RNA sequence: GUGGGAGAGGGUGGUGGAAUUCCCGGAGUAGCGGUGAAAUGCGCAGAUACCGGGAGGAACGCCGAUGGCGAAGGCAGCCACCUGGUCCACCCGUGACGCUGAGGCGCGAAAGCGUGGGGAGCAAACCGGAUUAGAUACCCGGGUAGUCCACGCCCUAAACGAUGCGCGCUAGGUCUCUGGGUCUCCUGGGGGCCGAAGCUAACGCGUUAAGCGCGCCGCCUGGGGAGUACGGCCGCAAGGC
């Protein structure tokens, strides 16, 4: 098992219904791949950089894994299904390497 | 027949021709001029002299539905660019910005042959 | 002129999701400064690249922008 | 890949002693295992030459050890090539 | 072996924005385009230019380099899986297990071929317009095979460092990529520039040798005729050795 980390950026439209079904739907797609959640980082409504879906903010997920690595792109597959899903970028975890230390 | 007073002005400056679009905030145009418009016909479509008239006969058209504030767009590079911008500014029109938005691909279409 | 490095402090080069340090190496334009204008190294610039790559996929970083000139 | 915890196992079955890390023995032991974790990655992607080579530079290598051991001490050369099952 | 390291190395899937073309709509008149000047072409069935929306294919701007990787061909968006090569620190293990390499086998840009797809841009042939003494061309408008993908053939090149591979020896200076180090530097392994001795017909090469040596493979012996004829092997063919 490697780690990892997952990027998710949805509509910003949503209610606390639909965000804590979305959210959970996210919650129930890694028990289904076996993935130890380490910690999580949530921002939320965010400026964009450039439109997109016709939208001007996302709203920004991030989760610290330790899967197995086989089934990476499975998983990946398994989070663009959802409509409010927009972005899905996963990472291999790397070292923080520093500049101008 | 409008009365817009204000919105944004398209530059597309080519070789050949240079040609002016006044639009209103939206993005849609209320007139517009070009090289070929004013009497010129054949390569002196792309002279500054054209590209000058060109720009004021646009901008006196503009005047009939009232424009006072123009922002300025320009895509393209080609002789009488900078002289459509020059004649822009002392044709009454404010100008608001300048904004130069000339399209570059990321290399994703094969040129033709005159461009390599 | 002033370097990007130069003015600046203690930062991670692997993180892509702090764009107001990442805004420092983007011209006026989306596009990635030279190494004679940030003042990096040539494996530290190589990295930069990467990751300003990755924050503009997220939505974080332009891939282009209008210049207000001319 | 070939982590080090299946690297141990490979090591420790094959010393000839406690600590021996680079006999003949073991190194074609290290050398099938690379081999077969190849020849499954090129069953599929068969499109992946590059690959290909390297393997090549392996079979090499791993007969270029047992024609040494062929010459210098048969029987365990056989009690090797019995216990790995090639040729 | 152990522990670290850099990379457009390869393969598979997935994915992002810019841009071209085309469709839809909004808005808007009289031309656009293109050249040394022009004309065929397109435009009132409403184009070009502008805004929004949609679709499709191909190629990856900046980073980007005189840079890196690979045996050569060659390899640039990003993510992940699979995966090859190589380099440095330790002085741990085996104990000459090495180098080259006629055959054979595998790889091999582009172009061309087969079957089935795909088809935006570009574009042989060809359809036009010009230029011209003439235009079977350079310049211009259109445009099919093809370029792209999958599977199977084809085996050529300025396939270039016009320098086969490996090793040892033979002043340095400087620029650089990447490791390690007691981190003005020292010490490795690549990639450039000057240059000692020396070689070379000269230009030039010079610790990345074209120097000094050693091992092994390939190949040369005047030009045209001619990479032709004949024969053979291979190939569906074109054609290759
Ligand atoms: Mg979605
Ligand atoms: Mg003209
Ligand atoms: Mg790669
Ligand atoms: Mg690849
Ligand atoms: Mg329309
Ligand atoms: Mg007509
Ligand atoms: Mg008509
Ligand atoms: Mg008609
Ligand atoms: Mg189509
Ligand atoms: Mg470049
Ligand atoms: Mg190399
Ligand atoms: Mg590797
Ligand atoms: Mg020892
Ligand atoms: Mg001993
Ligand atoms: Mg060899
Ligand atoms: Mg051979
Ligand atoms: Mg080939
Ligand atoms: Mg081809
Ligand atoms: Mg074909
Ligand atoms: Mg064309
Ligand atoms: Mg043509
Ligand atoms: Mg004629
Ligand atoms: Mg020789
Ligand atoms: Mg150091
Ligand atoms: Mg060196
Ligand atoms: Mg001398
Ligand atoms: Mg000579
Ligand atoms: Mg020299
Ligand atoms: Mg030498
Ligand atoms: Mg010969
Ligand atoms: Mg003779
Ligand atoms: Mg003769
Ligand atoms: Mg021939
Ligand atoms: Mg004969
Ligand atoms: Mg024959
Ligand atoms: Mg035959
Ligand atoms: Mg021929």
């Amino acid at each position: 098992m490697r780690r990892y980390e997952v990027n998710i950026v949805l509509n910003p439209n949503l209610d606390q219904s639909q965000l804590a079904l979305e959210k959970e739907i996210i919650q129930r797609a890694l028990e289904n791949y076996g993935a130890r959640v380490e910690k999580v980082e949530e921002l939320g409504l965010r400026r964009l950089a450039y439109p997109i879906a016709k939208d001007p903010q996302g709203y920004f997920l991030w989760y610290q894994v330790e899967m197995p690595e086989d089934r990476v792109n499975d998983l990946a597959r398994e989070l663009r299904i959802r409509d409010n899903v927009r972005r899905v970028m996963v990472v291999k975890s790397q070292e923080p390497f520093l500049a101008n230390a | 027949k409008r009365q817009v007073a204000s919105g944004r002005a398209y530059i597309h400056a080519s070789y050949n021709n240079t040609i002016v679009t006044i639009t209103d905030p939206d993005g849609n145009p209320i007139t517009w001029s070009s090289g070929g418009v004013i009497g010129y016909k054949g390569s002196r479509k792309g002279t500054p002299y054209a590209a000058q008239l060109a720009a004021l006969d646009a901008a006196k058209k503009a005047m009939a539905y009232g424009m006072q504030s123009v922002d300025v767009i320009v895509r393209g590079t080609g002789a009488g660019r900078e002289q459509a911008i020059r004649a822009l500014q002392a044709s009454g029109l404010q100008v608001k910005s300048i904004v130069d938005d000339t399209p570059v691909p990321h290399n994703g279409c094969r040129p033709k042959k005159k461009f390599r | 002129k002033a370097k990007v490095k130069a003015t600046l402090g203690e930062f991670d080069l692997r993180d892509y999701r702090n764009v107001e340090v990442l805004k420092r190496f983007l011209s006026e334009t989306g596009k990635i400064l030279p190494r004679r204008r940030t003042g990096l190294s040539a494996k530290e610039q190589r990295i930069l690249a990467k990751t300003i790559k990755r924050a503009r996929i997220l939505g974080l970083l332009p891939f282009t922008e209008k210049l207000v000139r001319k | 890949p070939i982590t080090k915890e299946e690297k141990q196992k490979v090591i420790q079955e094959f010393a000839r002693f406690p600590g021996d890390t680079g006999s003949t023995e073991v190194q074609v032991a290290l050398l099938t295992l690379r081999i077969n974790r190849l020849s499954e990655h090129l069953k599929v992607h068969k499109k992946d030459h590059h690959s290909h080579r390297g393997l090549l530079m392996m079979v090499g290598q791993r007969r270029r050890l047992l024609r040494y051991l062929q010459r210098e001490d048969p029987e365990r050369y056989r009690a090797l090539i019995e216990k790995l099952g090639i040729r």
